[PDB]
């Protein structure tokens, strides 16, 4: 009776179901068929299929033994240094009867998250009871991540989704709910959702549960991002150099409550994949990221993007 | 133990130049109530040497005595970092610009355990301690925040002397609070005359000519001054007219570096003076006094009207080269405006 | 209450600027009529990949590629012939006595190749061999202490030998000590008691529970000696005490510096430190015996992994074992973590390469330890890719996913590999024609220096996904850079933003892909006149050459444009200098060494012309002359040239 | 044991402050009835608004309470604003008992004296905004700040606004030689001149530069060169030096000038502020005067970056030096 998220009404049970990253997905789905996996650290973007890709990797290499083989600590829970040196280590000292070439997995989700001290005191025990257990790390930034955890572990690399594998994802879930749709809301739920699949799917039903169709309008107003058709005319406005009609539009954009963030961040998802010549990309974007810099920095007013509009403007009026 | 610091004088009776302001100093010092002292100057000035010479003349010879210990304090964003410091009993020298951004890290912890031993150690001479900070030009806009939040907590508590070298980075509100002690650089006269009574101190004689030689080639850096007299004392026992001062050696190679970038103008040759540079780089020499001494080489091969320019150049590089991270990339990017600039005046 | 708000300004009467009115010029007073009328957006749909890389077309059959490799046993005779290759690869190596160890070593699986191929023996240590012999001389001293006690205890019913009960071993991460104590306590027999960081280890607790172990003797003796029980608290065998990773003090670890003093103070058993921290050899007060692990030799570990790999039937070139290690930065463990992991998967990619210096090669595993196989087809080339023209949307998304992810770690990628993938020849270091020829190479040096203009925008004008010199100053740096990571469990509570590194990378990877892309496309349209300059008689392509280092044409691509080692050791004689104790008190550390420096390296080279000479002996007597107690090979280092 | 003269030799009491009237009126009908409301003091610096309000506050409240019941905090805090919010709040968390034996019961809010004020970004106004509507009884709050157009909307339309015009050369004359007689250092007359017009109406640095030459000369004759090396200005025979040397079109006697003005320590932030007012108040053209004030700027903003002043100041001379010579 309780309606479930799409998100996890549709998560991926086997690790063949699981899109993008096809080498690092295929090097896991030999290693859940085969077994003897390694110590990994999979770091990458959010919504890019890292916990579900260990999870269904654990569930492959154990089954009914993940009941009690099987030990996940995320950021939820405590995960402190008496934690690290006595849970975590009593569950390594632990037997367990396993079959040949399955080992104890101990997940733990967002190690960016785990204190420095948890794990200078997580490096010699991950690397002694390496014979029966193994240690399965999800992180954002690996940089968070200390150099020995990193030393003990194999680090695989996670990148973002191509539009066309989230495009298929999405008509796998629309196939499978009876969602009505056309292809601008197509367009616009892969735009809301720049590479991240959790973003795609959340969007999908946030439109199908406040209007019931898919298309580029109901996105835009159940996520309410400045418009890519706005941005796309002022872009195209400075193109030509004109100021009035591109800061007409900033005006228009700013009085509607956007903040400078959002705003510069829509007009360089719009800018880098505008058709125009590759110097005036060039400067554009540099002109961009100048800009939002400073926006960055602290100084975010109109006057910061009426001087870019206008830096952009006298890119292309003068040589 | 070299000549500059055997030498060096101890209080501020035994200067050699600048005597107004060291009879000046000491007016200052007894008046009991001395303020935060804000020393700058050009390097090599004796800017150091009369901040010794302060604080001998505040607290007894025990300021003479230096030790060495290293402090450890953790960042608010739970990362360790150790430093070293310079200290005696009655003051603490400290350089918080090798901690980055972090220098804030130093300036709100390590003054305030001064202060704590002002509160623990007694000693009824004086009702402070001084804190000496080197290089303060070189801390960040939070870092003199910092800097000026904890000289109005603990005014009453310890005294802060600030040595540096530009007050341009340094804000006006830690000017403003803080008594300003210019050090010039000393003439080429006052230049011969220390070498002089070094020499004659050590036993040796050293002719006015080669003295005039060794001063007019320091460009008013008295240390550096001292220590080229010594390297000559090295080259020959007696001190000779025409004997030839050596040169310093990241000095002649930036000299070949000018040349081999004025001589041509190919990209083959643009990564030999990457290389060049590199190498430099990795000699810990700074990227400014790179840049300083590219600029100084190539404008004697350059004409009138391209001077200017090549000076804003220079100056524009050096600029982002400060906002920068990676100082290779404007230092190169530099060389590389500079050789087609100068390819595109020769062709005309 | 409710008082009243007023604004008191002190207005005197006159002053001609208290009371103003707008000025009656026309051009300030014919205000434009706003409009607020904006573009419809209903009436325009947006088309499938108008704002992304959506194509109507789809690929089939390209991706999905399944590897199904049953990696055969290799023969003797092809072992015979790679063992040769690699011998043609590393002719300093000693290939013939370290592949009947490994061989017994590997004579379904269930353990890690780290402990699968771990040194049982102390010679099978890779590099460090100074340090390796005299940990190894050092426990043979105390074996023999061991046995002449237990000489002595049967028989019953040392300044000169120097004797110290300790060493400290430092060094990188996964260089081998912890692997090099195990190897020699192995062979000599002892019996290793390691307390490391994983366990609670209190002052009182670590006292109570294992000063007997250094005081008293064995039970057990005979039988299962050689073992390693890690203290908690939740022939003849002698004890040996172990100490892993004393830098990392806790504050539930209360007094375990003192502990470990009381240890050293009154103990008959040997005591090992290790640590990778190298202030530690600085904090730690006591005497003990300083041994150092340098970093190992780049071709010596890349033929050690080239030897794992026979092992295990697969056949790998030099080269990308290089570019692996300078990634993970000699790091042994990581190196052989991540080849089991990449080996086990199915190798990389199936390529014959026909070397005799035959199964197919394994090339493209530092490829996919960045993840760049993740975004590219697998068969596509990474130099292929950059070297080729971009056009296409997809492949441009790839450029930029490559350079966001080289962009995480702040490492510069297309400058650092700039002389290999921009179109011109490289080579490893040892009239109207002339003016179209500096025409062509003006019009060259032009694209370079604007491209570098550029990368000095990125450099200074953008912001960089991590806060660049966070803890330290900028690189090549001497006063500090020993910043170790946390120590305490409270967590950081800091205010860093994460808009401001996403969206930050993403735009220096574009910027960056634009830049390279525009100076690429230059240089390739100036070199298609080249044709004509050859005509003419007249070739600059000399003039064109791109010198690199030959340690730089080693690997496949390199994160970086410098030589590390060489800034390492000039930053270590720096501190060695003036680590000197009448130079430990200057004040300053720029001027200190640009003004101290190269005058001491004037007077050492002055020293050693004189000593070339045959001078007399007393013009050796000037350092020391005057008190400076410096050591003598970094007096010869100083004394030798300024590169 | 001492204490610097500047806030030693501040006004006791309300109308013992100096060219202030309206100000001075509506602060006296605040502290007639015992009601002070929150306060916001603009002006140019060392105008006199700290002395002001703490010679209200020590009106208000007794002097051994005075100390107790203010709190001077700083605006420009980089650890944050909730540094600031929880140190307000702990000190009105607070309620020690305090009376007055003169006959008068204390009112029972505190007094925040909190200034720069307006180097406060709209998000940190805002945390301070509702701060202040929480601690709307138990303290009632004063900002100092420079410019009163900095405070956002809704801080500045509860808190009253003062205006502090600042003081002519005269009376600040008048007050110097004050201090002069009153603290016995013998100093002439255009010295003191040479001081209000050093300090440009800073009257607070124009007491701490007297503090500073009294006890470092020693007690003699303070000179307009001890005063003009305390406070740093450089003398003008450099600036006409460097005018000289821009105008004669020569660049070697131009670096020469710019590493004699650099070897002799002093500032290049100084010697870009010297040559502004040089140049905003000549006979220069407009199109002149236009290229060298926004070179001046964007190398004021390049000194503040950290870059170096040679190549700074040697970019602005030939910058200088080129429109100097572009007309003749
Ligand atoms: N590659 C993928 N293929 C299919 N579905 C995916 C993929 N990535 C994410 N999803 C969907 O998005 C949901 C969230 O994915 P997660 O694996 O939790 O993301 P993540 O990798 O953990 O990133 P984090 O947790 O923010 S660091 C899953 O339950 C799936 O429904
Ligand atoms: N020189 C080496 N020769 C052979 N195997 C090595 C070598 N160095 C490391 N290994 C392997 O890598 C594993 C880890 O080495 P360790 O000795 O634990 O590293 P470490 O020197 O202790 O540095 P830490 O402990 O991470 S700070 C060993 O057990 C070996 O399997
Ligand atoms: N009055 C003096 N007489 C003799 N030598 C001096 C005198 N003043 C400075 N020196 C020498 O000049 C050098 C100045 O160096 P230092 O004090 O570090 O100045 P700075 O900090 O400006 O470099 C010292 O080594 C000192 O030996
Ligand atoms: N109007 C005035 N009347 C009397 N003294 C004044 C006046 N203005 C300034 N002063 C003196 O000048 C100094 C200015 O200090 P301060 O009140 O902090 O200035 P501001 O508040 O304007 O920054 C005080 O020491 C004070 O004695
Ligand atoms: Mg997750
Ligand atoms: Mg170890």
């Amino acid at each position: 009776h309780y309606e479930l998220p799409w998100v996890e009404k549709y998560r991926p049970v086997k690790l063949n179901e699981i899109v993008g990253n096809e080498d690092t997905v295929s090097r896991l789905e030999v290693f859940a068929r085969e077994g003897n996996v390694p110590n990994i650290i999979i770091a990458g973007p959010p919504g890019t299929g890292k916990t579900t890709s260990i999870l269904c990797l654990a569930r492959a290499l154990l089954g009914p033994a993940l009941k009690d083989a099987m030990l996940e600590l995320n950021a939820s829970n405590d995960r402190g240094i008496d934690v690290v040196r006595n849970k975590i280590k009593m569950f390594a000292q632990q037997k367990v009867t396993l079959p040949k070439g399955r080992h104890k997995i101990i997940i733990l989700d967002e190690a960016d998250s785990m204190t420095d001290g948890a794990q200078q005191a997580l490096r010699r025990t991950m690397e002694i009871y390496s014979k029966t257990t193994r240690f399965a790390l999800a992180c954002n930034a690996s940089d968070k991540i200390i150099e020995p955890i990193q030393s003990r572990c194999a680090v695989l690399r996670y990148t973002k989704l191509t539009d066309a594998q989230i495009l298929t994802r999405l008509m796998n879930v629309i196939e499978k709910e009876r969602v009505p749709y056309t292809d601008d809301g197509l367009e616009a739920i892969i735009f809301t959702a720049q590479g991240d699949m959790r973003q795609a799917l959340n969007n999908l039903q946030s439109t199908f549960s406040g209007f019931g169709f898919i298309n580029s309008e109901n996105v835009f107003k159940v996520c309410d991002e400045p418009h890519p058709l706005l941005v796309k005319e002022m872009i195209q406005h400075c193109v030509n150099a004109n100021i009035d009609e591109a800061y007409k539009i900033l005006a228009h954009l700013w009085h509607l409550g956007y903040s400078p963030e959002d705003i510069i961040g829509n007009i360089f998802r719009v800018c880098k994949t505008f058709q125009m010549a590759e110097y005036l990309k060039l400067e554009f974007i540099k002109e961009i990221g100048y800009t939002h810099m400073k926006i960055a920095e602290g100084v975010n007013s109109l006057l910061q993007m009426a001087g870019l509009l206008a830096r952009l403007c006298q890119k292309t009026m003068a040589p | 133990s070299l000549w500059v610091d055997k030498y060096r004088p101890c209080s501020l009776g035994r200067l050699d130049y600048h005597k107004e302001q060291a009879a000046q100093l000491r007016n200052l010092v007894q008046c009991g109530d001395f303020p935060h002292l804000l020393v700058y100057g050009p390097s090599g000035a004796g800017k150091k040497t009369r901040i010794m010479c302060i604080l001998r003349e505040l607290y007894g010879v025990g300021v003479e005595k230096l030790r060495i210990e290293h402090q450890t304090i953790t960042t608010p964003s739970k990362k360790k970092i150790e430093i070293s410091t310079i200290a005696s009993n009655y003051h603490l020298e400290v350089n918080p610009s090798d901690a980055g951004n972090s220098d804030r890290v130093v300036i709100q912890e390590m003054l305030k355990t001064v202060a704590q031993s002002q509160q623990l150690e007694t000693n009824s001479q004086r009702d402070f301690k001084v804190v000496l900070l080197t290089e303060v030009d070189k801390l960040t806009k939070d870092a003199q925040h910092a800097l000026r939040r904890t000289m109005e907590k603990y005014m009453s508590t310890c005294r802060l002397i600030l040595c540096c070298n530009s007050t341009s980075k340094v804000i006006p509100p830690i000017r403003s609070r803080c008594l300003a002690v210019r050090v010039p650089a000393p003439s080429i006269e006052d230049i011969c005359h220390v070498l002089s009574t070094v020499c004659k101190k050590e036993g040796l004689n050293l002719p006015s000519q080669l003295a005039h030689r060794l001063a007019e080639k320091s460009c008013r850096n008295l240390r550096k001054a001292l220590l080229m007299c010594e390297a000559c004392r090295v080259q020959q026992y007696p001190f000779t007219a025409d004997q030839e001062i050596p040169e310093t050696d990241w000095e002649v190679y930036l000299r070949e570096t000018a040349n081999a970038i004025v001589s041509q103008q190919t990209p083959q040759r643009l990564l030999e003076v990457r290389g060049r540079l590199y190498e430099l780089l990795t000699h810990c020499i700074p990227p400014e006094i790179i840049m300083k001494g590219l600029l100084s080489e190539l404008l004697h091969n350059c004409d009138g009207q391209l001077k200017g320019e090549v000076a804003q150049m220079a100056a524009y590089y050096e600029h982002r080269l400060q906002l920068g991270s990676k100082a290779i990339y404007h230092l190169e990017a530099f060389v590389a405006k500079f050789m087609a600039l100068y390819k595109k005046f020769m062709e005309d | 209450s409710f008082q009243r708000v007023v604004h008191v300004q002190q207005k005197d009467d006159g002053c001609c600027l208290w009371h103003l009115k707008p000025p009656s010029c026309p051009l300030l007073t014919k205000f434009k009529e706003l409009n607020t009328k904006v573009i419809d957006l209903s009436k325009c749909g947006i088309a499938l990949g108008e704002f992304s890389t959506l194509n109507s077309k789809l690929k089939s059959g390209n991706s999905a590629a399944v590897f199904m490799r049953t990696r055969k046993e290799f023969t003797e005779e092809v072992r015979n012939l790679l063992l040769e290759e690699i011998r043609w690869s590393n002719p300093e190596f000693s290939l013939k006595k370290y592949f009947p160890l490994l061989l017994k070593k590997q004579i379904t699986e269930d353990m890690l190749w780290t402990e699968k191929y771990q040194p049982q023996t102390a010679s099978e240590l890779i590099g460090n061999e100074l340090a390796i012999k005299k940990l190894h001389s050092w426990l043979k001293d105390w074996k023999r202490r061991a046995e002449l006690e237990e000489r002595q205890n049967l028989k019953g019913k040392e300044e000169e030998s120097r004797l110290c009960n300790t060493v400290l071993i430092t060094g990188p991460t996964g260089v081998g000590k912890t692997a090099a104590v195990y190897a020699c306590a192995q062979e000599l027999g002892f019996k290793i008691f390691e307390v490391n960081a994983s366990s609670q280890r209190s002052g009182r607790q670590i006292l109570s529970q294992l000063k007997e172990a250094t005081q008293s003797h064995q039970v057990d003796k005979q039988g299962v000696n050689s073992q390693k029980p890690c203290f908690f608290n939740s022939k003849n065998a002698t004890s040996l005490i172990l100490f892993e990773e004393v830098d990392v003090i806790f504050d539930e670890d209360a007094g375990f510096l003192n502990a470990i003093k009381t240890f050293m103070a009154t103990t008959k058993r040997p005591v090992i430190l290790t640590t990778s921290d190298p202030t530690f050899s600085l904090m730690f007060d006591g005497c003990f015996e300083e041994i150092k692990f340098s970093t190992p030799s780049l071709l010596n570990v890349a033929s050690y992994l080239q030897m794992i790999c026979l092992t295990e039937n697969f056949r790998t070139d030099v080269k990308d074992f290089v570019t692996l290690l300078t990634a993970n930065t000699c790091d042994i463990r990581k190196s052989i973590l991540y080849l089991q992991f990449w080996i086990r998967s199915g190798g990389g990619v199936l390529e014959e390469r026909p070397l005799t210096l035959l199964p197919k090669c394994d090339s493209g595993c530092a490829e996919t330890l960045f993840g760049l196989k993740n975004i590219f087809s697998p068969s596509e080339d990474l130099f292929s890719f950059l070297k080729h023209k971009i056009t296409m949307k997809e492949e441009w998304h790839k450029f930029i996913q490559l350079l966001t992810e080289f962009q995480m770690r702040n490492v510069d990628f297309l400058y650092s590999n700039l002389e290999f993938i921009l179109p011109l020849p490289v080579d490893t270091i040892p009239t109207t024609a002339g003016k179209k020829c500096s025409a062509l190479v003006s019009h060259c040096l032009n694209s370079l220096s604007e491209f570098m203009d550029n990368m000095s925008f990125l450099d200074a004008l953008l912001t960089d996904v991590r806060e660049q010199n966070k803890y330290g100053r900028n690189d090549f740096s001497w006063t500090n850079g020993k910043v170790t990571s946390g120590l305490c469990d409270e967590f950081s509570l800091e205010s860093n933003d994460g808009w401001t590194s996403q969206s930050s990378g993403e735009l220096k990877a574009a910027a960056e892909a634009l830049s390279f892309t525009k100076c690429s496309s230059a240089i390739s349209k100036a070199l298609e006149t080249l044709n004509s300059c050859k005509k003419l008689g007249r070739d600059p392509t000399n003039d064109l050459t791109f010198y690199v280092s030959q340690k730089r044409n080693n690997v496949y691509f390199s994160q970086s444009a410098a030589n590390l080692d060489n800034a390492w050791k000039r930053i270590s004689v720096i501190k060695s200098v003036f680590s000197s104790r009448s130079l430990l008190y200057v004040g300053n550390r720029q001027a200190s060494i640009i003004e101290y420096l190269p005058t001491l390296r004037n007077i050492c080279k002055t020293e050693k012309l004189k000593e070339q000479g045959k001078s007399k002996r007393r013009f050796l007597h000037y350092f020391e002359g005057i008190h400076l107690d410096i050591p003598k090979e970094t007096v010869n280092t100083l004394a030798a040239d300024f590169p | 044991k001492p204490v610097p003269w500047v806030e030693k030799y501040r006004p006791k009491c309300v109308d013992e402050v100096a060219f202030q009237e309206e100000v001075v009126a509506v602060l006296k009908k605040s502290l007639e009835g015992a009601d002070l409301p929150n306060l916001l003091f603009y002006g140019p610096p060392g105008t006199g608004k700290t002395s002001t309000i703490l010679a209200a506050a020590r009106e208000l409240f007794g002097p051994e309470l005075f100390r107790l019941r203010v709190l001077e905090l700083n605006a420009s805090d980089e650890r944050g604003i909730q540094v600031v919010r929880e140190k307000v709040k702990n000190f009105a968390q607070l309620t020690v008992s305090g009376s007055r034996s003169d006959g008068k019961p204390c009112p029972p809010f505190k007094i925040v004296i909190l200034d720069e004020a307006d180097s406060m970004t709209s998000a940190a106004q805002a945390a301070l905004r509702r701060t202040m509507e929480k601690e709307s009884k138990t303290t009632r709050f004063c900002l100092i700040c420079n410019y009163v157009s900095r405070i956002i909307e809704p801080l500045t339309s509860r808190c009253s606004k003062f205006r502090f015009k600042p003081l002519s050369d005269k009376i600040q004359q008048q007050r110097l030689l004050d201090i002069a007689k009153k603290e016995n250092v013998k100093i002439s007359d255009e010295g003191i001149a040479y001081l209000v017009k050093v300090s440009e109406g800073d009257l607070r640095k124009a007491i701490t530069f007297l503090q500073s030459a009294t006890r470092l000369t020693g007690g003699k004759e303070i000179t307009e060169k001890v005063i003009t090396d305390i406070a740093g200005v450089i003398p003008a025979e450099k600036i006409d030096g460097v005018f000289a040397a821009c105008q004669s079109g020569s660049f070697d006697k131009l670096e020469a000038v710019v590493k004699d003005l650099i070897d002799e320590g002093h500032a290049a932030t100084q010697l870009v502020n010297q040559l502004h007012d040089v140049v905003v108040e000549n006979n220069l053209s407009d199109k002149q005067k236009s290229i060298i004030t926004e070179k001046l700027a964007e190398v004021d903003k390049c000194l503040a970056d950290g870059a170096d002043e040679h190549l700074q100041l040697i970019s602005l001379c030939a910058t200088v030096m080129q429109q100097l010579s572009q007309n003749c």
